[PDB]
RNA sequence: CUGACUGGGGCCUGUAGAGCACUGAUAGGGCUAGGGGGCCCACCAGCCUACCAAACCCUGUCAAACUCCGAAGGGUCCCAGGUGGAGCCUGGGAGUGAGGGCGCGAGCGAUAACGUCCGCGUCCGAGCGCGGGAACAACCGAGACCGCCAGCUAAGGCCCCCAAGUCUGGGCUAAGUGGUAAAGGAUGUGGCGCCGCGAAGACAGCCAGCUGGUCGAGUGGCGCCGCGCCGAAAAUGAUCGGGGCUUAAGCCCAGCGCCGAAGCUGCGGGUCUGGG
RNA sequence: CGCCUCCUAAAAGGUAACGGAGGCGCCCAAAGGUCCCCUCAGGCGGGACGGAAAUCCGCCGGAGAGCGCAAGGGUAGAAGG
RNA sequence: CGAUCAACGGAUAAAAGUUACCCCGGGGAUAACAGGCUGAUCUCCCCCGAGCGUCCACAGCGGCGGGGAGGUUUGGCACCUCGAUGUCGGCUCGUCGCAUCCUGGGGCUGAAGAAGGUCCCAAGGGUUGGGCUGUUCGCCCAUUAAAGCGGCACGCGAGCUG
RNA sequence: UCCCCCGUGCCCAUAGCGGCGUGGAACCACCCGUUCCCAUUCCGAACACGGAAGUGAAACGCGCCAGCGCCGAUGGUACUGGGCGGGCGACCGCCUGGGAGAGUAGGUCGGUGCGGGGGA
């Protein structure tokens, strides 16, 4: 599933999560959305799950645009072991997700196929969510 | 003209800088009441302690 | 469990020493630097590792001359 | 068709107070002029549903003019996605470039085969004459297979309107659909790891 | 993108103001061979000497020579008397040479 | 008179933010060396690809060790205000070299710890003196020389315990919510929108066989905001500090008044410093 | 466990952790001084043996090359040849 | 000029181990027991609804993922106690929690009946005797309405055992 | 002082790439030779010398075109010194002073100082 083919560091510092969205925030390839609400790490195991979880949806049909990736590899030190003896080794990717961008979209489906979908996959998904349309306001963009 | 500063709140748990503002003025007890000379110097502490004092346009 | 790291270097001081406006003396080192980041001007010499001093008394000045990089002059006084 | 839209002057007012007023400020400009104006968010929101970047609007200001305009660029709020700018173009005589619609009229084979039309290029940059402003723009995409595409090059133009982007550029594609057949073939790809960049006697 | 000349011309021509003096700056075309003084400190030009303004003969180096011995006089007539010899992308070897010859000669010091 | 701090002025900087021009990452599409695959060939090539995909281009993005950009600030010199238990110089005497909480910026940890390691600030340390927070070193208020059965305020408060309003005006909440919790769920309640469908007779239904008919006024979804409901299981006896409170003694907006400290004032006194 | 480079380091300097990553314990008699010349990587095209790349020719190419070795700063208006 | 004085401000020109036979001075500045804080781990309850169940997402189940509660496990930390907080298991004596093993009361069932399944309410009482092993735990015998799980310094050594 | 050219600086891409056009009287250039000074890891290509038949073809100078490159507001926003509130938190707001980046409108096929040679 989805991770960063290599890079030229093994291991990163955690940051924060401070402020709206960079960018991101418009619709840009299918007809619906859904955009996050929180600010979270979204975890690899959870994206592939959010994405199975519409196309299972569609059966046949659709195309699903993943519009964020996992290139912040995740760091947790071995079970039971003391603090020190350096950074702990690397145990999965996450994406960083700031408020109000758009983490999905869906194209070439009815549109009670794209809210079904897009909600199923927000269940799936460590914060809240909100399902959106193109407007002109994005196409203004 | 002059201006009226006089300390209303208390510097205690404010910046060092902040409590060297007030020398300058040479404001010390609370309530206290000094008339000052107007000029741009003056004014830059008067207004970084704004929060702690309280400033009327006199003569 | 161990680490592979843990090594750094003594910090070196860099920087600009005299600023614009700023008398010096014949000898005064305005800036210390890896490589040229600022190059010798008027009454301004350079040492074997990019060290800027003042070559006369008087005082800095910084130009910024473009594609030209940035130099740093000593006006007599 | 062409929307109005009553727009105000703004002088000193502060924009986080217009906007809590539900007036959206805005500004207004060509080479010619460059005005600080407000409009109503609730009425603007009317208009530009519709309107967007595609069609003129008249600028009914309370001076009395009527100044025809363009929306060029709108500035939405990132964590509550809500405008809180517009950029009103004061149009001239003379061409400008501004984007068009495109109607892909027509059911692509690859469709009937299950496929999906992508519209990459919703609409098109073109220069043309204020009064030669196209409703829209026609496009067959009724040959389109899984998976071939149209460029801006395929687009046949009305009089007037001239291309603004490379011909080369692609404008929408019809592309192989989701199917459930692929999650388990998906699902069986093993995933080596990750290899490292490195820095110094290894980079 | 530089060209050799371009580059030799540049490279002397540094080294030159570093030093600060006056330069004896010294062009030389296919006929002619110009010269001029120059206070870089001010951008300006303060004694000049050339064939096309004496109106001098045959040989260009012989030329040359006759050009140096002009702008030298004209020179100490100013008060100029230590300079700096600007040899530009030319090689200091006959025309030039000839003409710094010759300003030594009339009494220039460098 | 040079000090902290402050006003103006120059110079240094690469963070916040943002960006993709470099180093890398990256989704999709386009174009297109390379393979893979199929019709096709050994005679050397073709051709088609709903295959994996280089470089390039487009749309969209990610980065402490990326930066085409780049603040607020910060450092320093100059002139000026600043006479302060300020500053500078020589010397005598130390103590300290286990810090801690809190706020903000990071690393480490698990976007754990009354966790750990740095940074800037602060307080406790040494203010376990005082008012508030039920109680409570470090949260709010405030720096306690002594005296007074005088006055004004700070935080916090004004139904009773308990000093001062059962104070005034507008609104919400019916859950004792207030008086500890999440995804998610819901005709709770009030309030703003937005679509439909309706006296060209809607909806509910009450009928004859989805039509009508029958009545005669609305009806059916979306979404947003305020306040509430569920989700809510733990070990000695319960409780918001208690009693008790429901157009509040709860919550939101706006006011006037009071109460309240060792802060401020009045009066008296001490000591030191400065000036007569 | 000393030394060098980058990050952490919060745009002066400095700043810790058994924090993230690499290097040094040499070398060069030219790889040093000076004077005088010269300008790279890479891309497309052309050329016997000659190939992705040997040497030659042309056009484009601000520096992405090179600078003994890590990294950073620097640098062709040379510190490179 | 002779330094891997590299523990690199370099004790001597010259140096390894062991102590359950041990001792003194100190520390809760620092480990082991318990508590505390935390809750990764653990136990439990939910959200989503792919899919199983002849038929049928929800009788019974619940892919991939999501949110929590508890404070019984193993841990992390090192905050009171190192001028002493005695440490497993058993015996004795209990008391509480309820996420209820039984008995009482319910809804749904893929509930004919009888008997089960699953969830809800309910802490009043009850919850056996044995063999193995120090064991807690667990396996096994024979029964039973049932042979519940946890807290109380893994309750209880100025109460016993050892 | 105005015009053109040759020098030499400054500003440091608004000055650049590409396209087109124009200039040889003068200046510059290419050009004609390689005797002589001097030169080629081979080559008079370059450097250099002696010249003046030719040509402005290459170069260079001067103009014009906005396809690319470069400059780039106003407005809004992010962020923030300082002062305050909110949440159990991740985090979220308010006041005051400062205020980006992207993008939009638009700008640009240079400006200028000194000295010479020529012209009015
Ligand atoms: N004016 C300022 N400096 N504002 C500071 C911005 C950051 C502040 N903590 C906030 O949330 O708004
Ligand atoms: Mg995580
Ligand atoms: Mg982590
Ligand atoms: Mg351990
Ligand atoms: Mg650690
Ligand atoms: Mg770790
Ligand atoms: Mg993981
Ligand atoms: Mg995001
Ligand atoms: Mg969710
Ligand atoms: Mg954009
Ligand atoms: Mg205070
Ligand atoms: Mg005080
Ligand atoms: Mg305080
Ligand atoms: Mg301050
Ligand atoms: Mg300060
Ligand atoms: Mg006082
Ligand atoms: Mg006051
Ligand atoms: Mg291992
Ligand atoms: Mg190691
Ligand atoms: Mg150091
Ligand atoms: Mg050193
Ligand atoms: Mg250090
Ligand atoms: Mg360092
Ligand atoms: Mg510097
Ligand atoms: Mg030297
Ligand atoms: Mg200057
Ligand atoms: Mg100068
Ligand atoms: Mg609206
Ligand atoms: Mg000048
Ligand atoms: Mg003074
Ligand atoms: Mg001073
Ligand atoms: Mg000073
Ligand atoms: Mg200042
Ligand atoms: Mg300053
Ligand atoms: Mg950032
Ligand atoms: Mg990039
Ligand atoms: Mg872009
Ligand atoms: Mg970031
Ligand atoms: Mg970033
Ligand atoms: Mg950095
Ligand atoms: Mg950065
Ligand atoms: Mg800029
Ligand atoms: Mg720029
Ligand atoms: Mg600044
Ligand atoms: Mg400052
Ligand atoms: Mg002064
Ligand atoms: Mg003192
Ligand atoms: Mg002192
Ligand atoms: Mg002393
Ligand atoms: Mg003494
Ligand atoms: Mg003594
Ligand atoms: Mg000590
Ligand atoms: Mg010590
Ligand atoms: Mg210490
Ligand atoms: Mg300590
Ligand atoms: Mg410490
Ligand atoms: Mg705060
Ligand atoms: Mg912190
Ligand atoms: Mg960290
Ligand atoms: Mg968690
Ligand atoms: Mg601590
Ligand atoms: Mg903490
Ligand atoms: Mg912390
Ligand atoms: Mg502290
Ligand atoms: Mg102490
Ligand atoms: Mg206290
Ligand atoms: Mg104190
Ligand atoms: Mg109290
Ligand atoms: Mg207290
Ligand atoms: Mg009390
Ligand atoms: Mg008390
Ligand atoms: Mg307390
Ligand atoms: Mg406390
Ligand atoms: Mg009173
Ligand atoms: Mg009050
Ligand atoms: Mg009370
Ligand atoms: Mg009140
Ligand atoms: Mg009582
Ligand atoms: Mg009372
Ligand atoms: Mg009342
Ligand atoms: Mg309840
Ligand atoms: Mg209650
Ligand atoms: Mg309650
Ligand atoms: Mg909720
Ligand atoms: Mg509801
Ligand atoms: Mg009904
Ligand atoms: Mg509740
Ligand atoms: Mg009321
Ligand atoms: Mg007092
Ligand atoms: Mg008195
Ligand atoms: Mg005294
Ligand atoms: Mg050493
Ligand atoms: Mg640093
Ligand atoms: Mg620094
Ligand atoms: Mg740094
Ligand atoms: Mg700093
Ligand atoms: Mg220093
Ligand atoms: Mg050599
Ligand atoms: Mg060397
Ligand atoms: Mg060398
Ligand atoms: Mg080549
Ligand atoms: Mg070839
Ligand atoms: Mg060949
Ligand atoms: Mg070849
Ligand atoms: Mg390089
Ligand atoms: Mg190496
Ligand atoms: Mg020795
Ligand atoms: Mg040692
Ligand atoms: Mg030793
Ligand atoms: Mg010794
Ligand atoms: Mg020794
Ligand atoms: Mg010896
Ligand atoms: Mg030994
Ligand atoms: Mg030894
Ligand atoms: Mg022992
Ligand atoms: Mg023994
Ligand atoms: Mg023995
Ligand atoms: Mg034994
Ligand atoms: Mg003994
Ligand atoms: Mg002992
Ligand atoms: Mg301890
Ligand atoms: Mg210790
Ligand atoms: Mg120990
Ligand atoms: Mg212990
Ligand atoms: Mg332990
Ligand atoms: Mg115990
Ligand atoms: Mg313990
Ligand atoms: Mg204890
Ligand atoms: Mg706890
Ligand atoms: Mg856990
Ligand atoms: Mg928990
Ligand atoms: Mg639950
Ligand atoms: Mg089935
Ligand atoms: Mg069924
Ligand atoms: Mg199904
Ligand atoms: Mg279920
Ligand atoms: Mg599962
Ligand atoms: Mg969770
Ligand atoms: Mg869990
Ligand atoms: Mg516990
Ligand atoms: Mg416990
Ligand atoms: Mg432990
Ligand atoms: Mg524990
Ligand atoms: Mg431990
Ligand atoms: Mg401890
Ligand atoms: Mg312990
Ligand atoms: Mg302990
Ligand atoms: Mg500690
Ligand atoms: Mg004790
Ligand atoms: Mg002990
Ligand atoms: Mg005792
Ligand atoms: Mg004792
Ligand atoms: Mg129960
Ligand atoms: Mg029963
Ligand atoms: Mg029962
Ligand atoms: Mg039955
Ligand atoms: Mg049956
Ligand atoms: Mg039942
Ligand atoms: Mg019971
Ligand atoms: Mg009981
Ligand atoms: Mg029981
Ligand atoms: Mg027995
Ligand atoms: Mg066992
Ligand atoms: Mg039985
Ligand atoms: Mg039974
Ligand atoms: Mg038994
Ligand atoms: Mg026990
Ligand atoms: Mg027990
Ligand atoms: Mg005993
Ligand atoms: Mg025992
Ligand atoms: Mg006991
Ligand atoms: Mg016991
Ligand atoms: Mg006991
Ligand atoms: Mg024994
Ligand atoms: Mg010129
Ligand atoms: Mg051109
Ligand atoms: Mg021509
Ligand atoms: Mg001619
Ligand atoms: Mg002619
Ligand atoms: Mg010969
Ligand atoms: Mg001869
Ligand atoms: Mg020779
Ligand atoms: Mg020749
Ligand atoms: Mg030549
Ligand atoms: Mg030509
Ligand atoms: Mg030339
Ligand atoms: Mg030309
Ligand atoms: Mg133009
Ligand atoms: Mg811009
Ligand atoms: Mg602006
Ligand atoms: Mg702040
Ligand atoms: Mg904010
Ligand atoms: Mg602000
Ligand atoms: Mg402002
Ligand atoms: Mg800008
Ligand atoms: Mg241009
Ligand atoms: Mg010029
Ligand atoms: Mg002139
Ligand atoms: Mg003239």
């Amino acid at each position: 599933m989805l991770m960063p083919r290599r890079m030229k560091y093994r291991k990163q510092q955690r940051g924060r999560l401070k402020g709206a969205t960079k960018g991101g925030d418009y619709v840009a390839f299918g007809d619906y959305g859904l955009v996050a609400l929180e600010p979270a790490w979204i975890t690899a195991q959870q994206i592939e799950a959010a994405r199975v979880a519409m196309v299972r949806h569609f059966r046949r049909g659709g195309k699903i645009f993943i519009r964020i990736f996992p290139d912040k590899p995740y760091t947790k030190k071995p079970l039971e072991v003391r603090m020190g003896k350096g950074k702990g080794n690397v145990e999965g990717y996450v994406a960083v997700v700031k408020p109000g961008r758009v983490m999905f979209e869906v194209a070439g489906v009815t549109e009670e196929q794209a809210m079904e979908a897009l909600r199923i996959a927000g269940h799936k998904l460590p914060i809240k969510t909100k399902i959106v349309r193109r407007d002109a306001y994005d196409e203004a963009q | 003209p002059r201006l009226k500063v006089k300390l209303v709140k208390s510097p205690i748990g404010y910046p060092k800088d902040q409590k060297a503002a007030l020398k300058a003025l040479g404001l010390r007890r609370l309530q206290q009441e000094r008339v000052l000379e107007d000029t741009p110097a003056i004014r830059g502490n008067v207004e970084k302690v704004a929060h702690l004092v309280r400033v009327e346009v006199v003569e | 469990g161990s680490t592979r790291n843990g090594r750094d270097s003594q910090a070196k001081r860099l920087g600009v020493k005299r600023y614009e406006g700023q008398v010096v003396r014949a000898g005064n080192i305005l800036v210390r630097q890896r490589g040229t980041r600022f190059k010798p001007g008027k009454n301004v010499g350079m040492g074997r590792d990019f060290t800027l001093f003042a070559l006369v008394d008087g005082v800095v000045e910084f130009q910024d001359r473009g594609r030209l990089g940035r130099y740093v002059h000593v006006r007599p006084l | 068709m062409e929307y109005r839209l009553k727009a105000y002057y703004r002088e000193g007012e502060k924009p986080s107070a217009l906007r809590r007023a539900g007036k959206l400020p805005g500004v207004m400009y060509n080479r010619h002029l460059n005005r600080k104006v407000y409009v109503d968010l609730v009425e603007f929101d009317k208009v530009f549903r519709q309107a967007s970047i595609h069609h003129v609007i008249v600028l009914e200001l309370p001076d009395g003019q009527s100044l025809p305009t363009l929306v060029r660029q709108v500035n939405l709020d990132k964590r509550r996605r809500r405008p809180e700018h517009v950029d009103f173009f004061v149009l001239s005589d003379e061409p400008v470039e501004m984007y068009v619609p495109l109607r892909f009229v027509g059911t692509p084979a690859g469709v009937r085969a299950g496929g999906v039309l992508q519209e990459i290029h919703r609409d098109i940059l073109v220069k043309v004459s204020p009064r030669n402003i196209p409703e829209f723009i026609e496009v067959d995409v009724s040959g389109l297979e899984i998976g071939d595409s149209l460029h801006a090059s395929d687009l046949k133009l009305p009089p007037g309107v001239e291309l603004a982007v490379s011909p080369e550029e692609t404008i929408a594609a019809v592309v192989p659909p989701e199917d459930v057949e692929k999650l388990a073939e998906e699902a069986a790809a093993e995933v080596a790891e990750p290899e490292v960049i490195k820095k110094g006697k290894e980079e | 993108r530089l060209t050799a000349y371009e580059r030799r011309k540049f490279r002397v021509r540094n080294r030159i103001k570093r030093t600060g003096r006056l330069r004896l700056s010294v062009f030389r075309s296919l006929k002619h061979i110009y010269a001029q003084i120059i206070d870089d400190e001010k951008g300006v030009t303060l004694v000049s000497a050339s064939s096309l303004a004496l109106k001098l003969k045959g040989n260009k180096t012989e030329v040359a020579r006759q050009v140096g011995r002009a702008l030298a006089e004209k020179a100490l007539a100013l008060g100029i008397k230590q300079v700096a010899f600007d040899r530009g992308p030319y090689k200091y070897h006959g025309r030039v040479k000839a003409l710094a010859e010759g300003a030594r000669e009339g009494g220039l010091e460098f």
